[PDB]
């Protein structure tokens, strides 16, 4: 059997929301058994619903879960920035066979908007002699997600040879970006300023290295 | 010796009462009428009561020779028992053994073989176990075929049950009763060395009956039949004969990939088997799930609401 | 305390084998039945497989993806869960964890959870990270808080532990996803923010262990000096 979910489900903070979790033809009996699980960034699953409706201790009254033969519901009712996660349902029927949904990621809608901590670094002394030299724009502490980084070489445009990574979910809440551009010595060495430029909903975060 | 049930499941066991497969587990208040039932009738220890026998395929089967009622689709059968040798209607029985121990209409086929040349037919067959011509104490039971003149009398005839009738499709669902013990002697004659009828003493307590569905064949016959022991448990039992060491010994209803218990029930001597709960309920239970013997408990354990 | 430990897993060429295994510490491991449940990159969880209790039978139950693949046993007198990968595939690339069933409170559960185990079935040979020091700087300092870090580049596959001062420094350390570099390997940097009035006198050192490369290097993280003279 395969389990449905939704891709993402957003809400305010106080409100109410619903996650289902639908299953398919594979109907054996009365014996359908569905949990569910929390799993926030960097952590490991945490069982929060079991047997459909019952709660593990220690797990708050704001979860609730409903099953009606192969739909299961996960109702979350006022919603707190802590439940900002990956929700993830399991059947299991009773004929040893365990069976996972796609998970559905629970974001809380509004929030404060953060502003990214830049930082900047040069190629080390040792890289520099191994010939390769490479700039470090570390992005950290902010929120929403998406941001678009340039570089600059004596303040003049770069292009190629930069590559970024998709921002990650601390346990803080606001994501980091990691940046790297990597250039010869010969061309790290021919220009005396480098730049790094971070654009974060209009607004751009400047740092500068120099050999 | 120790006591222990098999590791069968539901849907892996059979019913003791009719050839047919377990399907769920039954709970009911059986206050309102007498649950004895004949066939499937066993004790923990391995003594076997009324007309329960070993072989499951043998249950509402009747074996002997027609003889033809002359003006009607009708036959007797003269009932021998199961190795085709001569029924004694002397033993100490109810009946001859695999004899169905409820009143209704069954539908099965009737077959017959020739001695000599080989040659055989079959035929449908319908027995009313609550008529006044049902004796298989007495050794004679009447059959409704198809045909009236077809049928070799002094030669072997066997029934072959397949499911149950409603009539004339009039009331719906008040036939086959499969609480209602037949007249196994026929007209006036009352039963003899019957098996005990089972019911709860303690309080909150009721049966847990394996319940299966027997098939239709005509009308809207009440197709459910409630054993209180799979067939295979009366197996296990004759097979064990392990002494009994309490009334009571208390199983656990476990999931093997988990190993949770569900349930809780006491399995008496007697017999028969009684959970904590009071109303009609269809057990909700793991298809690979089954019975755990743990010890022999007190004559009146307090048992876990279910 | 319940506690799942996996290991063994790496790099391994896709058609090969390769064995996991998961100790338990804080229950009787013949009590309990134990599932290997498995998570794709950036995707969803996939049961892999389940072994039961030996008191219940044995018995073992995988997926209809990894049946006839994966064998899943376990050894009670050494308190261990193994999973037998053979015949990968590249689509098992995954980090695997070991999961108990539980019997205590329910049926499917799933009540705890291993740290988790990354196996990259690829046929690239390994590569070991080349250290680099990121030095702090009067430009990575704010208010008697200076930034340092490394640079752990070019390494293949995932993933590459990074601790500072052999675990002590603890407070402040932030270390950022890798890079997958269009040649194919990772990259990452693990950066801490310190007193400036500690420079000098206290030692940092970085510890990165890249397992599948068989390499530990502890590399010292100094302000840069120029030995010509500037």
């Amino acid at each position: 059997s395969v389990l449905i979910q939704p891709a993402s489900v957003s809400g305010s903070p106080g409100q109410s929301i619903t996650i289902s979790c639908t299953g398919t033809s594979s109907d054996v009996g009365n014996y359908n058994l569905f949990s569910w699980y929390q799993q926030k960034p960097g952590k490991v699953p945490k069982l929060i619903i079991y047997e459909g409706y019952k709660r593990p201790s220690g797990v708050s009254d704001r979860f609730s879960g409903s099953k009606s033969g192969n739909t299961a519901s996960l109702t979350i009712s006022g919603l707190q920035a802590e439940d900002e996660a990956d929700y993830s349902c399991c059947l299991y029927a009773g004929r040893s066979l365990w069976v996972f949904g796609g998970g559905t990621k629970v974001t809380v809608l509004g929030q404060p908007k953060a502003a990214p901590s830049v930082t900047l670094f040069p190629p080390s002394s040792e890289e520099l002699q191994a010939n390769k030299a490479t700039l470090v724009c570390l992005i950290s502490d902010f929120y929403p997600g998406a941001v678009t980084v340039a570089w600059k070489a004596d303040s003049s445009p770069v292009k190629a040879g930069v590559e970024t990574t998709t921002p990650s979910k601390q346990s803080n809440n606001k994501y980091a970006a990691s940046s790297y551009l990597s250039l010869t010595p010969e061309q790290w060495k021919s220009h005396r300023s480098y730049s790094c430029q971070v654009t974060h909903e209009g607004s751009t975060v400047e740092k500068t290295v120099a050999p | 010796k120790p006591f222990s049930v098999p590791v069968l499941t539901v849907e892996e066991m059979t019913n003791s009462r009719f050839p047919i497969p377990l399907e769920k587990l039954f709970t009911g208040p059986s206050s309102a009428f007498v649950v004895q039932p004949q066939n499937g009738r066993c004790t923990t220890d391995g003594v076997l009561l009324g007309t329960t026998q070993l072989s499951p395929v043998n249950i509402c089967t009747f074996r002997g020779d027609v003889t033809h009622i002359t003006g009607s689709r009708n036959y007797t059968m003269n009932l021998a028992s199961q190795n085709w040798n001569d029924y004694d209607p002397t033993e100490e029985i109810p009946a001859p053994l695999g004899t169905p121990d409820f009143v209704g209409k069954i539908q099965g086929v009737l077959t017959q073989t020739t001695r000599t040349d080989g040659s055989t037919r079959g035929h449908k067959a319908t027995v009313y176990t609550g008529s006044a011509d049902f004796a298989p104490k007495l050794g004679r039971v009447q059959f409704e075929t198809d045909t009236d003149r077809d049928f070799e009398a002094n030669q072997n005839t066997k029934f072959t049950p397949v499911g149950v009738i409603q009539d004339g499709g009039t009331t719906h669902r008040n036939e086959p009763q499969q609480w209602v013990l037949p007249s196994y002697s026929g007209r006036n004659t009352h039963n003899v060395h019957l098996a005990p009828a089972v019911a709860p003493t303690f309080p909150g307590e009721q049966l847990l009956f394996f319940r299966s569905t027997m098939p239709g064949c005509s009308g809207y016959p009440n197709m459910d039949l409630d054993c209180l022991l799979p067939q295979e448990w009366v197996q296990y039992f004759y097979q064990e004969a392990a002494p009994a060491q309490s009334d009571v010994a208390l199983l656990r209803f476990v999931n093997p990939d988990t190993g949770r218990v569900l349930f809780e029930c006491k399995l008496h001597k007697s017999g028969y088997v009684t959970v904590a709960h009071t109303g009609q309920h269809d057990l909700v239970i793991p298809p690979n799930g089954y019975f755990r013997f743990d010890s022999w408990v007190n004559q009146f354990y307090t048992l876990a609401p279910m | 305390e319940v506690q799942l430990v996996e290991s063994g897993g790496g790099l391994v060429q896709p058609g090969r084998s390769l064995r996991l295994s998961c100790t338990v510490a804080g229950f009787n491991f013949g009590d309990y039945a134990m599932s290997w449940v498995r998570q794709a990159p950036g995707k969803g969880l996939e049961w892999v497989g389940f072994i039961r209790s030996n008191t219940y039978g044995g018995a073992t139950g995988y997926a209809a993806s990894v049946k006839g693949r994966f064998t899943i046993s376990r050894d009670d007198s050494r308190n261990i869960a193994y999973l037998q990968m053979n015949s990968l595939k590249t689509e098992d690339t995954a980090l695997y964890y070991c999961s108990r069933v539980g019997k205590d409170f329910g049926d499917g559960l799933f009540d705890s959870w291993g740290q988790g185990t990354l196996v990259t079935v690829s046929s690239a040979s390994t590569k070991g990270p080349s250290v680099f020091p990121l030095a702090p700087s009067s430009k990575s300092t704010s208010g008697g808080t200076a930034a340092l870090g490394c640079l752990v580049k070019d390494y293949f596959p995932e993933p590459v532990t990074v601790s500072w001062n052999s675990g002590a420094l603890t407070s402040g350390v932030h270390t950022f996803p890798a890079v997958l570099q269009s040649s194919g390997l990772y990259s990452l940097s693990s950066v801490v923010t310190v007193p400036s009035s500690s420079l000098g006198t206290q030692t940092y050192i970085c510890n990165v262990n890249h397992k599948p490369s068989n390499t530990k290097v502890d590399k010292k993280v100094e302000p840069k000096s120029c030995d010509k003279g500037l």
